[PDB]
């Protein structure tokens, strides 16, 4: 029901399993807990926000808002996103 | 992948339900994308088109793809009375594409090479989304 | 209406949603179900302000405008009861500099 995603710096994010199964990487990594040796907290929190956003807004006519990214975070987010495949 | 030249007039309303300046794009009888005037966010426009013609919408600055009535293309149907309603909306972008969008929109493309990230990402940043590209993509179905 | 939250304690952060109309006490059931520890052994906060069990999350300040999927509101969580620990939330890691490429 929930899984735990731990960031490079130790913070722990507890998230619904299907939210997490957004990422094929994670799918494979679990299958429970998963450590992310290279993803700092300010990145992996954004990622979880996008999971919650994705599950919310996919398959909806109910007008969708822009997922925001601060510039400071853009690069690291790009790198995590490319790894996690999502 | 072209419009049908039916000459059966059709009235449409393009509503831009998106934070982006929208660029409407009609596909010609041959197949060339024809661009039309742009729609600021929230704004609407009443439109004269025709049954069986092809439309698709994009961000006008960056050519990011957008959805119309939940799908990729828009074909004015039997008009029945009353103008046909075309809702223009953000998709749920992948988080990767989304990141590309932001990074593209901050850096000058000259300086992409000077970003310390893998090389494959450098290629992806340059592979800008675009009509002709997507029409090739969309065509194969 | 769904509200979307980050329930936070120390280096623990839970992502969950809930009805605007469910109770602070009901949120504690949910935490209990996740962190395996009873509602009496836990206190909840918005910012610094301690929340009452029978108030709804709406009444407590968590609303659609305010607790969006892409920008969930934070609920502070505290533990232990023969004495309550003080509300404490480890901040997130800092982003680097910013590349001078950024007008
Ligand atoms: C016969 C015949 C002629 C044509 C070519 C044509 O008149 N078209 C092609 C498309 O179906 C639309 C239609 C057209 O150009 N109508 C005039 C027009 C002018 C401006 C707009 C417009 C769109 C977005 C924003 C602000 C203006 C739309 C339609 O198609 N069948």
């Amino acid at each position: 029901m929930y899984v735990k995603l731990i960031s490079s710096d130790g913070h722990e994010f507890i998230v619904k399993r299907e939210h997490a199964l957004t990422s094929g990487t994670i799918k494979a990594m679990l299958s429970n807990e998963v450590n992310f040796r290279e993803i700092p907290s300010h990145v992996l929190s954004k990622v979880c926000m996008y999971f919650t956003y994705k599950v919310r807004y996919t398959n909806s006519s109910t007008e969708i808002p822009e997922f925001p990214i601060a510039p400071e975070i853009a690069l690291e987010l790009l790198m995590a996103a490319n790894f996690l495949d999502c | 992948l072209r419009s049908v030249n039916s000459r059966e007039p059709s009235q449409v309303i393009f509503c831009n339900r998106s934070p982006r300046v929208v660029l409407p794009v009609w596909l010609n009888f041959d197949g060339e994308p024809q661009p039309y005037p742009t729609l600021p966010p929230g704004t609407g426009r009443r439109i004269h088109s025709y049954r069986g013609h092809l439309w698709l919408f994009r961000d006008a600055g960056t050519h990011d793809g957008l959805l119309v009535n939940q799908t990729e293309l828009f074909v004015p149907s039997l008009n029945d009375g009353q103008p046909i309603f075309a809702n223009i909306t953000l998709p749920v972008y992948t988080l990767k594409e989304r990141c590309l969008q932001v990074v593209r929109s901050l850096v000058k493309p000259e300086n992409y090479r000077r970003l310390d990230i893998v090389r494959s990402l450098y290629e992806d940043l340059e592979d800008h989304p675009n009509v002709q590209k997507d029409l090739e993509r969309l065509t194969q179905e | 209406m769904d509200v979307f939250l980050m329930i936070r304690r120390h280096k623990t952060t839970i992502f969950t949603d809930a009805k605007e109309s469910s109770t602070v006490f009901e949120l504690k059931r949910i935490v209990e179900g996740i962190l395996k520890r009873p509602p009496d052994e836990q206190r909840l906060y918005k910012d610094d302000q301690l929340l009452d069990d029978g108030k709804t999350l709406g009444e407590c300040g968590f609303t659609s405008q305010t607790a969006r999927p892409q920008a969930p509101a934070t609920v502070g969580l505290a533990f232990r009861a023969d004495t309550f620990e003080a509300l404490c939330i480890e901040p997130f890691s800092s982003p680097p500099e910013l590349p001078d490429v950024m007008k």
